[PDB]
């Protein structure tokens, strides 16, 4: 999983820095045929079926880094759909929370037994699925559940008092298991609650990120479909004023720059999606 | 190597007449298990009818037979006690003692492991 | 005082045919309830409890499920010696323990 995703990037960077030696490599050619400013058909048709391989292979190298950028994507999805059943499950234990919450306010104004009684059956219920609702051996995790065991016992013990008409030592029991409660649970709800914030935040700049990433990529495959066309609408043209000749000559120049802009870019955001995952 | 409860004392009876069931425990003793008495009736269903923790000494009793009903336990001798009082038409059922553990736990997540033979009471 | 209505009261099936059983809880009992089996003349048995745990020895057909305060006991292959009645329970705490109706399940 996680170094799966490791090695995607790892790929995804090594792809990414072969299609700029290659781009570099063509520039390199091109700058060193028409330094010469030589018109022969045959160095035309072979320096620039130097192009040709260039746009061949990288165009290769794009499918690959489109499949790998899918993958990631899918793996993102995933570790996503994971925080949704954290987050899902944390909102079941808040729920728990609240309905003990809501029968120790209905134990404090209770006045006889049998309501004392059917408060403290709720509780017990509450405080059994919420020690469930959990999804783990941190010491934070063996604390929760150790406080859980001990709120049941204190459930237990307020149902004892209740059940022989004591409902004084009965709401006394209900102020220990607050104490309990308070003493045990908190630490790990408060834990759970900022790691649930964190992650929504890590969620939302993630899918930024991708986003940018998907438009990269697609900006860079259009250059790339141009790229071609400008070069074929010159070469099989079979071009021989010199003036047409240069204007192409900087049109790409201006067209490789912005290529880099977009692949260095391209290169930042992975970085980035590397530090944010790890 | 056995854990058994066995009941006894179970057998026909007047109406509004006075017997004490026991529920004998092998293999394990009370002071870690609460034990529970629960009747079915001729062709109905469960009902579960008391029990006592003898850890803590508490006692339960259904609603339909509170206060007629006195469960107690003897940890020396191992066995518990159910003294039936006031005896009625609808008290005629077979009688089965369960053993529950102990909240913490899988002995309380377990409920009613162990059930005895039960005796019949007419 | 906590119903726990078990449905159907009865069900005819033949060997292999799948079985399932129902059990609404009138509250919120968690995972505390337990399917137990009884033979006709003998002690209630222990199948499921935790309401989805397997106890020790029972085979592996058996299956129960939770969903809310929905509980489900589940006969993949109905074997020759399957024919019994089937008992929901819930066990929330000492003395709020009731039982379902039971089914009659018969071959
Ligand atoms: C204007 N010309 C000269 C025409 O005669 C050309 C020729 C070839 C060519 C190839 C280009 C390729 C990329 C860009 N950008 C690119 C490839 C892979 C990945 C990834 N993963 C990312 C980016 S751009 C380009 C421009």
């Amino acid at each position: 999983d996680e170094e799966r995703l490791k090695e995607i990037l790892f790929f995804l960077l090594l792809i990414i820095i072969f299609v700029v030696f290659l781009l570099i490599v063509d520039y390199k050619f091109l700058e060193e045929f028409k330094e010469k400013n030589v018109t022969d058909k045959e160095e035309f048709n072979e320096v620039i079926k130097i192009d040709e391989a260039v746009m061949l292979i990288s165009a290769f190298l794009l499918a690959i880094a489109a499949a790998l950028l899918k993958e990631l994507e899918e793996l993102i999805r995933k570790r996503f759909e994971e925080w949704e059943k954290e987050e899902e499950t944390l909102k079941k234990l808040e729920d728990n929370w609240e309905t003990l919450n809501d029968n120790l306010k209905v134990i404090e104004k209770a006045d006889n037994a049998a309501q004392v009684k059917d408060a403290l059956t709720k509780m017990r219920a509450a405080a059994l699925d919420a020690q469930k609702a959990t999804p783990p051996d941190s010491p934070e995790m063996k604390d929760f559940r150790h406080g859980f065991d001990i709120l049941v016992g204190q459930i237990d013990d307020a149902l004892k008092l209740a059940n022989e008409g004591k409902v004084k030592e009965a709401q006394a029991a209900a102020e220990q298991l607050k104490t309990t409660r308070n003493a045990y649970i908190q630490k790990y709800l408060e834990k759970a609650k900022e790691t649930m914030e964190k992650r929504k935040e890590i969620r939302r700049e993630l899918e930024k990120i991708l986003g940018v990433l998907a438009g990269l990529y697609v900006g860079a495959a259009f250059l790339m479909v141009i790229a071609k066309f400008l070069t074929k609408k010159i070469k099989e043209e079979n071009t021989t004023d010199k003036e047409k000749l240069n204007e192409w000559y900087e049109f790409v120049y201006v067209l490789l720059i912005f290529a880099f802009f977009i692949i260095l870019a391209i290169a930042v955001v992975l970085l980035k999606l590397l530090e944010i995952l790890g | 190597s056995e854990v058994q409860l066995v009941e006894s004392g179970g057998g026909l009876v007047q109406p509004g007449g006075s017997l004490r069931l026991s529920c004998a425990a092998s293999g394990f003793n009370v002071v870690d298990f609460s034990l529970h008495w629960v009747r079915q009736a001729p062709g109905k269903g469960l009902e579960w009818v008391a029990y006592i923790s003898s850890s803590s000494g508490s006692t339960s009793y259904a609603d339909s037979v509170k206060g007629r009903f006195t469960i107690s336990a003897d940890t020396s001798k191992n066995t518990a006690y159910l003294q039936m009082n006031s005896l009625r038409a609808e008290d005629t059922a077979v009688y089965y003692c369960a053993r529950w553990g102990y909240w913490p736990g899988e002995p309380w997540w377990k409920a009613f492991d162990y059930w005895g033979q039960g005796t019949l009471v007419t | 005082d906590i119903q726990m209505t078990q449905s159907p009261s009865s069900l005819s099936a033949s060997v292999g045919d799948r079985v399932t059983i129902t059990c609404r809880a009138s509250q919120s009992v968690s995972s505390a309830v337990a399917w137990y089996q009884q033979k006709p003349g003998k002690a209630p048995k222990l199948l499921i409890y935790s309401a989805s745990s397997l106890y020790s020895g029972v085979p592996s057909r058996f299956s129960g499920s939770r969903s809310g305060t929905d509980f489900t006991l589940t006969i993949s292959s109905l074997q020759p010696e399957d024919f019994a009645t089937y008992y929901c329970q819930q066990y929330l705490y000492y003395s709020l323990v009731t039982f379902g109706q039971g089914t009659k399940v018969e071959i």
